[PDB]
């Protein structure tokens, strides 16, 4: 039974727009 | 408010409108809001890259089918990926 | 001399159609019933199957332009993967009603459910049958009400010549309090002109 | 449960167009030969038993369809409002008409 | 032209069976169609107990369903293709009564 | 657990394979490969009456497929008749 977070504007990890990205380990979106 | 009706038969949300405004799947843009982190986010990567903004952010839940019929949601929204 | 695993698909080529028949009856019995519906066949064609039906009321059956029963004929030809189009039902009709035990069952049934009681749907029916040349018929209703029987003049009820002459049916009515059992049953000794036997005459 | 629409789409289609689906009554794991769908698979995937019967099972119950059992075989038909409510879905205009009408 | 066709005809009741050959016969009249080989009834047999729960004493049916059938690959090539559709048309309809032609 | 297995070693004895010989029956359900992963994994024939789903007393001569007791009822239109 795990838990949700409310989303927040965390994706953008950049300073100004930059579109850095698109964690311990790799992952890949789905398994693959 | 004609013909959209035959589009949604599109999407909402800013986890799926950033995975449809980049990679230039998209199509068209309309802003909104509360927040500015989410008003010149996507405003500069609408910079990048098509960038409009409707008057008003109800009627995009009304012009989407988040009503039943009665509830109109607000829900900002700026990617027409499918736009058959 | 012959081998006996070719024929065998002519053999079972023509079981299975039968069942694939059974099946038409009983679904025709479900659904329509609102025309009275007798009894079917089949006539397996070059690309599909000849079924002719009969029903005392034909105009029900089909509809506008036999609409519903193109409606119907699609609707076999998934059931069974043949292409539709070549579906070819016929439609008939019944002459003398009253000498047919299904459609009389059926009627009797429906008024049943009219709320009018046994007595008056019997003796109606029989004199139905009697007024359309029948030696004689028999109706009996039995459930939550035992067995109530009435019956007007002569019949067989033992040997080879009821399977021919005489013509039995059943249904099953669910009722508020339970289940009316009923069942009827008519004997006609003319049918087809066939001689019943021990039937004599002699001449000057 | 998780049903995609384009299974929804796809039968809608196929029901309005042939006016008739004939089901077989069953509840395991397995798809259906006859509807078909593609969701950019390659080539178009078939349905599964429990979606288009969950399908099924909504229509007839908001009184779209009627249906009779016989044996191991669920016969649907649909009703005139089975017409009025399809052509929304498939976004169609009342011209359009099913196909049984054209002389089978 | 020729094709060394077969008629078979398979049937459960005798008495149609046993027409319908007639009237064939007759259309083959003139093309030469002869005598047909009838086979040994294929007598399908099953037994089942009359009672449901299996009380009283032990009977049992006993129903049987019979697959006449006869032949006439008499005609074989002996006829063309475009009467062997006039020899499936003159004969008469019988509801059941398969039948099949194959060289 | 998709990057992950045994040692090979051990992977020689794997069963072989050559289809296995336990089919299901089917009547005339399109052969096709979370609950799923075991909703009705164990495999074995279901041979049932094609009238009543009951898997008990089923002739399967000729390839009827009949319980007993729903024979005698259609047995009259299937064309068996009782005679001798
Ligand atoms: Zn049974």
């Amino acid at each position: 039974e795990p838990k949700k977070v409310r989303l927040a504007c965390l994706k953008y990890y950049t300073i100004k727009g930059d579109t850095a990205e698109p964690a311990r380990h790799a992952d890949r979106c789905h398994c693959g | 408010k004609e013909t959209f009706k035959r589009i949604h038969n599109l999407v909402t949300g800013h986890r799926q409108v950033f995975k449809y405004l980049e990679r230039k799947r998209a199509k068209i843009c309309f802003l909104a809001c509360e927040e500015k982190q989410y008003a010149d986010i996507v405003e500069c990567l609408c910079k990048e890259y098509h960038l409009c903004k409707k008057f008003t952010r109800r009627t995009l839940g009304e012009l989407t089918g988040q009503v039943r019929c009665i509830k109109v949601v607000p829900a900002s929204a700026c990617v027409i990926h499918n736009f058959v | 001399i012959v081998r006996r695993d070719e024929e065998n698909v002519y053999y079972s080529k023509y079981l299975n159609d039968c069942i694939m028949e059974a099946e038409l009856h009983e679904f025709f019995s479900r659904e329509l019933v609102d025309a009275g519906y007798a009894s079917c066949s089949l006539c397996r064609t070059i690309d599909s199957i000849c079924v002719i039906i009969q029903c005392a009321e034909p105009e029900v059956v089909m509809g506008d332009n036999h609409y519903r029963l193109h409606k119907i004929e699609y609707l076999l030809a998934g059931r069974f993967m043949c292409d539709p189009k070549n579906f070819n039902i016929w439609v008939d009709k019944i002459i003398k009603r009253g000498l047919s035990a299904e459609i009389m069952v059926d009627n009797l049934r429906a008024k049943l459910e009219e709320a009018m009681p046994i007595r008056r749907a019997a003796y109606s029916i029989i004199r139905t049958a009697m007024r359309a040349g029948a030696a004689g018929c028999e109706v009996i209703v039995a459930g939550k009400l035992r067995a109530n029987k009435f019956k007007e003049g002569c019949l067989i009820s033992t040997g080879h010549p009821k399977r021919i002459f005489l013509a039995e049916a059943t249904r099953h009515i669910k009722m508020r309090q339970g289940v009316i059992g009923v069942k009827v049953r008519i004997y006609n000794p003319n049918i087809r002109g066939a001689v019943m036997p021990d039937k004599i005459e002699i001449g000057a | 449960v998780h049903i995609p629409k384009a299974v929804y789409k796809a039968v809608y289609a196929h029901l309005y167009e042939n006016a008739s689906l004939a089901l077989k009554e069953y509840w395991r794991v397995g798809n259906v030969p006859g509807i078909t769908y593609v969701d950019e698979n390659g080539k178009l995937c078939n349905p599964t038993y429990l979606h288009v019967n969950c399908i099924m099972q909504s229509l007839e119950s908001r009184g779209v369809v009627k249906d009779t059992f016989a044996w191991r075989h669920h016969y649907y038909l649909l009703t005139e409002k089975g017409e009025q409510f399809i052509r929304k879905e498939l976004d169609l205009t009342d011209d359009v008409l099913p196909t049984p009408y054209s002389k089978p | 032209m020729h094709q060394k066709y077969t008629i078979i005809v398979v049937g459960k009741d005798l008495k149609l069976v046993e027409r319908y050959v007639k009237s064939i016969v007759k259309e083959g009249r003139a093309f030469g169609i002869s005598g047909p080989c009838r086979a040994p009834v294929r007598r399908l047999t099953i037994t089942t107990r009359k009672s449901p729960c299996g009380e009283g004493t032990n009977t049992w049916h006993r129903f049987e369903l019979r697959m006449y059938k006869r032949t006439f690959w008499v005609t074989c090539g002996g006829n063309d293709i475009s009467t062997i559709l006039s020899k499936t048309v003159v004969i008469p309809g019988i509801q059941v009564t398969v039948e099949v032609e194959e060289p | 657990r998709n990057l992950g297995s045994c040692g090979a070693e051990d992977l020689d004895s794997r069963v072989h394979p050559s289809t296995i010989f336990w089919p299901t029956e089917a009547d005339n359900a399109s052969g096709v490969p979370m609950r799923e992963t075991e909703f009705c994994t164990h495999i074995a024939h279901k041979r049932e009456c094609r009238i009543c789903g009951n898997y008990n007393s089923v002739y399967r001569k000729y390839g009827l497929f009949i319980c007993r007791r729903c024979f005698k009822e259609n047995a009259g239109k299937i064309g068996f008749v009782k005679l001798h």
